[PDB]
Formats: C-alpha cells, structure tokens, sequence
C-alpha cells in the first residue's frame, strides 16, 4: 500500500495472504491479498491465478502481520499456513481487461478462528453500491510504492476515500474504462493507494455512526498506485452477493452479513 | 474456535 502506516497485530484477523509456492526449493512468495469469509473459505481476485491455476501452486496464510518474502521455515501459532482444495474463479471473468475480476478459494484443512483470525463482513442484498461519501480503509502486503521490487513484510492499512463513479469515468480521469460492478476509491491528488499485491484485498467501508466494517471491494487494478486522478479500481462485492451464495451457500453467506442492529 | 458468530468483529484479542 503506497501510504499509510503499519497495522498492528489483531487489527485486521480476516486478512490472509495468498503465496505462490515455488516446488523446486520450497520457498514461498506473497503475491495476492484475500479475504476471510468463514473457516473453509477465502474471497479473492480472479487475476491473481493467473499461469496459476494447479491448487498445489498455492500455500495460504492465516492471523498474519509480519510476512517474509521466499520463506521455507513453517509457520508457529497464531499465524496458520493452509492449502488450496478449490479455485473458483467467476464463470464470466475476463482477462486483461479485469473484468468480473472476483474469485473463491476454498481451504484445507479448515483455519480455526480465535484472536487473530475471524470473518469480515460482505454487503447485505438491501445494500446497493457504496454511496460516497464515506470512511474507508484498505490494508495489504503489496509495494510500498509504484513498482520497488520489494513488498511491505509488515501488513499495511491506508485510509482512502470513495470516489463516485461518474468521476472515476469521466475523461480526465480513466475515461471510460470503468464498469457498474467496480467501486473506486483513492484521492484526486492520488499519494495513498493499493498496489500489485495488495490485489485480492478488502476495501472497508462505514458510517462514522456505525460499528462494523464491511469488505465493499476487492482490489484489482488502477494505472500505476498513488497517481493523480487515476484511484485504485474495486471489483464491488455488492453484486456478486449472488455468485458468492451460489458458491459457498445462502446460510454462510448469512453468517457474514450484519443485520439490522442499533443505529 | 468456530469462525461463525459476528463478523467483521476485530482485534479479537
Ligand atoms: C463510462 O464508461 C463508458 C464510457 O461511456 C463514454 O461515453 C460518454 C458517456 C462519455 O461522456 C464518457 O463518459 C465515456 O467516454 C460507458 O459505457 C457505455 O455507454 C453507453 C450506455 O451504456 C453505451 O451504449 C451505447 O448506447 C446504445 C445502446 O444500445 C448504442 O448506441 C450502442 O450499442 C451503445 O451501447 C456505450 O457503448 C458504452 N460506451 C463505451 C464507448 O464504452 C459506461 O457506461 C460508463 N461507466 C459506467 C460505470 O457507467
Ligand atoms: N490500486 C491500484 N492502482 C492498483 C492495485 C493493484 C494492481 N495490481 C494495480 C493497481
């Protein structure tokens, strides 16, 4: 994440970190971000499975906060390491545009939730698009800055504002390239943005009267991190409520959705 | 140490 600072630990349990698992020398590498939705589950970007498609290229890990780049050495509680039974990626993605860009992964064996690792929450069918204005945050283990080999070992969290679609389309910004099912978020002087591996990744949203936080996106692409009218483009959880239930069940999906509590 | 109950619940510490 180009901006913001280093989150601490508990801050965000439903955050995991999808690796690429090289066979020829054990290491792993952080390449994607993804989202917690409940023990056997994980929300991601399609992208990030490209060339990638083998559920044995992958090694997931739960209750994170530190991150080593190719790593060997397993990993000691809280922090869990996990693999890839299904990769789901959405029926009608498209490739290079990154459209549709949303994906399931389905783990084993099963993470056991405690302090460090728990669900997040997803829309609820009643929500509709995200209405700016509002508080936002994004958090992730991708590039610090625009390209820089290196990515961020220690999770990051950067607070981002929503911007309207109109806007986000208009000429002097991406000029059409963006689409009813994505979400942008970011600032017209840019500076703080996601970045290649924070993909995958939530966008948090809430009202400052509200309690919770609600994953509104995914991140999935934007020409370059942190530049100037061009925000970070999300792939809007809202609308694929839909696909996620006809995945991972209508109850399940229940279970990740606030209800209509105290104001 | 189910994964169920009230999500989007943080510092679970
Ligand atoms: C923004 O992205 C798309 C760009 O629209 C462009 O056209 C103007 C509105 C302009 O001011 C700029 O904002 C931008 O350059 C837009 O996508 C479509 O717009 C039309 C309506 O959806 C499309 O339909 C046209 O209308 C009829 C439908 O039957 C017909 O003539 C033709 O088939 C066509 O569909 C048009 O094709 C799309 N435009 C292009 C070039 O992609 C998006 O809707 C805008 N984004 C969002 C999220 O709404
Ligand atoms: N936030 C961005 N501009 C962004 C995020 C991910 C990515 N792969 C490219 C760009």
């Amino acid at each position: 994440v180009v901006g913001g600072m280093s989150a601490e630990p508990g801050a965000w349990p439903w955050m995991v970190s999808l690796q690429i698992f090289m066979y020829h020398n054990n290491r792993r590498y952080h390449t994607c971000g993804g989202i917690l939705l409940n023990s056997h589950w994980v929300l991601t970007a399609a992208h990030c499975f490209k060339n990638k498609k083998k559920v044995t290229d992958w090694r997931l890990i739960f209750g994170a906060n530190e991150v080593v780049w190719g790593s060997n050495k397993p990993v000691k509680p809280p922090l869990q390491e996990r693999f890839v039974e299904e990769i789901i990626i959405h029926e009608k993605y498209v490739s290079g545009l990154e459209i549709n860009d949303i994906a399931l992964i389905k783990i084993t064996p099963p993470v056991p939730c405690g302090p460090f690792i728990g669900p997040g929450c997803l829309p609820q069918f009643k929500a509709g698009p995200p209405r700016a204005p509002q508080t936002c945050w994004v958090t992730g283990w991708g590039y610090l800055k625009e390209k820089g080999p290196r990515t961020s070992p220690t999770l990051q969290e950067a607070r981002v504002a929503l911007i309207d679609l109109e806007l986000c389309n208009s000429t002097r910004w991406y000029n059409g390239r963006i689409r009813s099912t994505n979400v942008c978020a970011g600032y017209p002087r840019g500076k703080i943005d996601t970045c290649q591996g924070d993909s995958g990744g939530p966008l948090m949203c809430r009202d400052r009267a509200e309690n919770t936080f609600v994953v509104v996106g995914i991140t999935s692409w934007g020409v370059g991190c942190a530049r100037a009218k061009r925000p970070g483009v999300y792939t809007s959880t809202w609308p694929y409520l839909n696909w996620i239930a006809s995945k991972i069940g209508s109850n399940a999906l229940q279970m990740v959705q606030l209800g209509t509590p105290p104001r | 140490a189910t994964c169920d109950g009230p999500c989007g619940l943080r510092f679970r510490q």
